[PDB]
């Protein structure tokens, strides 16, 4: 139904010892599509997927362009930052950088996406209406005011509701194969004896896509949250996804627990029992 | 300043089978900042060939990465994934475990 697209930005400084590194990554919903390494010999926006491959030269051209762009602007954001916080010369910083978009059932815009962090915490971001800003601290306040009279939101705003959007459209289409599947969870659940006295049970969810799930223990029905053990959804290395929930139980108690399994393409919530 | 500690798990891509060739995975995801010492590990040994993604982020701003490599899973290998980050005292080691 809805989709996704995201540029993840990461740049960090090493002082003395040259230039920031800056990593660029592209995503559609769960699934990469473009790097920049700013360490890399190639100097280009490179292919991550096979379906932005067909994309020709202007395109390569022209991603590359912008991207080493963003690359200077965040290399003099850098030393900005490290000023308006008043830290060393010679110590390591990180600034980040996401945005994108969000398409519908239908694939018509539904939400933007433009946000900086610094040093791993927020620093400034565009708010929902894509006109204003939200800043906490006093230096992002700063940059919001200079942000503010420099008009740059409508123009964040144009490509967020224009051309981002038109891109994810294309890329659903062409990758088609890879985007616009489900991939259900082969689920089980095991049991290991720790000692005479209890058990790990785990409930497991293999080859799945898109990314998003939910794993819930249940106990004669009673939700187990804080006693569950839950692992982040993690990439198997083909394009699907991993995760599991553990409980331990004493001993005899097996049949009490049931999992809970919930994924886009299940067709009904699924209950893994001991029985 | 902030500073957030690795999430490491380590596993095969598929079902392992003893003597049938599979992917081994290490998945380090919900550590800032970025500067971060990963390798898989055969009997306590570095392995030499292994690949990594992109360094890429979650919405928490918390960085992610998969380092992998082809193996063919026997009886009696042991495989670990070996970290190191600013927020481990030591390198944490993780050991590969097939039955889980
Ligand atoms: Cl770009
Ligand atoms: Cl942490
Ligand atoms: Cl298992
Ligand atoms: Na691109
Ligand atoms: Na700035
Ligand atoms: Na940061
Ligand atoms: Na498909
Ligand atoms: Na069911
Ligand atoms: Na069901
Ligand atoms: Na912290
Ligand atoms: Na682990």
């Amino acid at each position: 139904g809805s989709h996704s697209m995201r540029y993840f930005f990461t740049s960090v400084s090493r002082p003395g010892r040259g230039e920031p590194r800056f990593i660029a990554v592209g995503y559609v919903d769960d699934t990469q599509f473009v790097r920049f390494d700013s360490d890399a010999a190639s100097q280009r926006m490179e292919p991550r997927a096979p379906w932005i491959e067909q994309e020709g030269p202007e395109y390569w051209d022209g991603e590359t362009r912008k991207v080493k762009a963003h690359s200077q602007t965040h290399r003099v954001d850098l030393g900005t930052l490290r000023g308006c916080y008043n830290q060393s010369e010679a110590g390591s910083h990180t600034v980040q950088r996401m945005y994108g978009c969000d398409v519908g059932s239908d694939w018509r815009f539904l939400r933007g996406y433009h946000q900086y962090a610094y040093d791993g915490k927020d620093y400034i971001a565009l708010k929902e209406d894509l006109r204003s800003w939200t800043a906490a601290d006093m230096c992002a306040q700063t940059t919001k005011h200079k942000w503010e009279a420099a008009h740059v939101a409508e123009q964040l705003r144009a490509y967020l509701e224009g051309t981002c959007v038109e891109w994810l459209r294309r890329y659903l289409e062409n990758g088609k194969e890879t985007l616009q599947r489900t991939d259900a969870p082969k689920t089980h659940m095991t049991h290991h004896a720790v000692s005479d006295h209890e058990a790990t049970l785990r409930c497991w969810a293999l080859s799945f896509y898109p990314a998003e799930i939910t794993l819930t223990w249940q106990r004669d029905g009673e939700d187990q949250t804080q006693d569950t053990e839950l692992v982040e959804t993690r990439p198997a290395g083909d394009g699907t996804f991993q995760k599991w929930v553990a409980v331990v139980v004493p001993s005899g108690q097996e049949q009490r627990y049931t999992c809970h399994v919930q994924h886009e393409g299940l067709p009904k919530p699924l209950t893994l029992r001991w029985e | 300043m902030i500073q957030r500690t690795p999430k490491i798990q380590v596993y095969s891509r598929h079902p392992a089978e003893n003597g049938k060739s599979n992917f081994l995975n290490c998945y380090v995801s919900g550590f800032h900042p970025s500067d971060i010492e990963v390798d898989l590990l055969k009997n306590g040994e570095r392995i030499e060939k292994v690949e990594h993604s992109d360094l890429s982020f979650s919405k928490d701003w918390s960085f992610y990465l998969l380092y992998y490599t082809e193996f063919t899973p026997t009886e009696k290998d042991e495989y670990a994934c070996r970290v190191n980050h600013v927020t481990l005292s030591q390198p944490k080691i993780v050991k590969w475990d097939r039955d889980m």
